[PDB]
């Protein structure tokens, strides 16, 4: 679950929080849908809605985010896309 | 309320089934196998 | 007929065992213990194939006619086949 | 070739040493072989799914009567055949533009004679190279390389 | 290739158009991020912003969408998630 | 030359196409690398990427395949291994 | 069993493991398929699946690998192709 951030428009504190949150999510949840759901909900609570999370080993995306609320990073071989929009 | 509704969805793709297989060019009649009736002789 | 000859051969003090390997290492008849029967069939199947290749490699219009391998313990003979060959082991001593 | 075979007769056949499935044939008319296009080169594979031998696997539209069309040993599908005109052409079927030739000979004194045969030989150089010869009807022993079909060398 | 719709909360016109748009995107592009970008941009133009698209063979997601603007379908072995939010 | 299938985890239709494709590749090319390249590219186009092909007279291999996308067969003395993975 | 690397898209540390793994495999195993299997398994354990390995004296290949996970080298006269895909 070593973290490597590829792209972010996010404060440093939220970047660290995202990695730690996703890291715990992967420790706790086995299925990507549930990993994504956990992560999404934690941000809605702390950082207001509306957050969206994609978790997986094989995907591409093209999305629109609110400024300062985007991160894309890997934990090992698993990519996590986390952003706010709406 | 402008945000009259906020519908949440979960999405999960299926898994990919893979197997380990042996092959070898030089060898016995059975090339590779996955990791006693003998009715096979009777026709001859 | 063939069974009587095999018995007569086995009775010879030189002969230490006979194996009839049919379907590429799968025997039907043996005068030996099971572990040896299976191992011997497999080894001689692979071994004879190597000899046949060697002959064809020497000349592309000739195949094996007979193959003999000798050791201190015992001696083994095999003959070429279309479908299956027969294994004989004897003590040369 | 179905339609063409109705009037033509076979005069030159060969097999591709490499593609043993590839059988070549060439029919023609006995007369008039000095003027017009007379025939085509019909090939058919005896390979997987070749259930219709009558359907050619390749057709080379040769501008004039050709005989003794053979394959170079090493090359997958490369041929050379002698035309009645006295010229030898070299096709390269690799391009699948089957009638399209690679190289053309000359029309000058080099080899005007209506050569009777074309044969390949290994070149003393790398084994991949095969010289192409013709049998002059006039008393010349003619050898050349592929690009050398123009401005012959021996 | 063959389009198979698994989930949709979307009008019949947008469903078929989503497939058609994804079909063209998959014919034109090999990389998922570019396939998604094609599909997203076309939807923003025809059906107003803001759409988001995820394309891939292996992922889980948890997202929030507007009513009547969500579809999930396959083209062969490639899954396409398309929805409006914002 | 004569096609002999030893192992297959593949549909009957794809099995025959693999042999047919290799047979044509063997007719057109002498170099094993180029034969393999033909076989691989054709499969990616017809049956989706990503296929891999090894062609040769002397090798052993240990590989992982996706179910219904593996075959191992001979054309004369030349073995062809073809499968999907990724 | 002298090692000579002909081509690689791999970090230097992974290159060393490739040679060391094949070297041990060749010392321990006489049979080509078994040598290949040893090498493959060691990489799946350390660098995650899915790895594939070909070991032999006469073959050509055309394969697809994950970026930075490819090496092709000889040990003596025997060629080893080692890469990840899937």
């Amino acid at each position: 679950r070593k973290a490597v951030i590829k792209n972010a428009d996010m404060s440093e504190e939220m970047q660290q929080d995202s990695v730690e949150c996703a890291t715990q999510a992967l420790e706790k949840y086995n299925i990507e849908k549930d990993i994504a759901a956990h992560i999404k909900k934690e941000f809605d609570k702390k950082y207001n809605p509306t957050w969206h999370c994609i978790v997986g080993r094989n995907f591409g995306s093209y999305v629109t985010h609110e400024t300062k609320h985007f991160i894309y990073f890997y934990l090992g071989q698993v990519a996590i896309l986390l952003f706010k929009s709406g | 309320q402008c945000n009259e509704d906020n519908v949440e969805r979960d999405i999960q793709t299926e898994e990919i089934e893979t197997r380990e297989v042996w092959t070898q060019h030089p060898g016995e009649s059975t090339v590779v196998s996955g990791g006693t009736s003998d009715a096979v002789v009777m026709p001859k | 007929e063939v069974e009587e000859t095999l018995k007569r051969l086995q009775s010879q003090k030189g002969v230490q065992g006979i194996i009839v390997v049919n379907t590429e290492g799968i025997p039907i008849k043996s005068t030996m213990d099971n572990p040896t029967t299976t191992q011997y069939a497999s080894l001689m199947h692979s071994f004879i194939l190597k000899a046949r290749s060697t002959v064809r490699d020497i000349d592309p219009q000739n195949d094996l006619t007979f193959l003999r391998i000798r050791s201190k313990k015992n001696e083994i003979m095999v003959a070429p086949d279309k479908d299956y060959f027969l294994i004989v082991i004897q003590n040369p001593t | 070739p179905p339609a063409q075979a109705q009037g033509l007769h076979v005069t030159s056949i060969s097999w591709n040493s490499t593609g043993s499935v590839v059988a070549c044939a060439y029919g023609r008319l006995d007369h008039g072989d000095w003027s017009t296009l007379k025939s085509f080169v019909c090939a058919w594979n005896l390979d997987r799914r070749d259930l219709r031998p009558q359907q050619p696997s390749a057709v080379v539209e040769v501008p004039s009567a050709v005989l003794c069309l053979a394959f170079h040993p090493t090359q997958p599908s490369h041929v050379a055949g002698g035309l009645y005109s006295g010229e030898v052409l070299v096709w390269d079927l690799s391009r699948l533009e089957d009638p399209l030739l690679w190289r053309t000979g000359l029309t000058d004194d080099t080899h005007t004679d209506p050569v009777s045969q074309v044969v390949w030989l290994p070149e003393p150089g790398h084994s991949h190279r095969f010289q192409v010869l013709s049998v002059a009807t006039d008393g010349k022993v003619l050898l050349w390389q592929g690009i050398g079909v123009g401005q012959l060398q021996l």
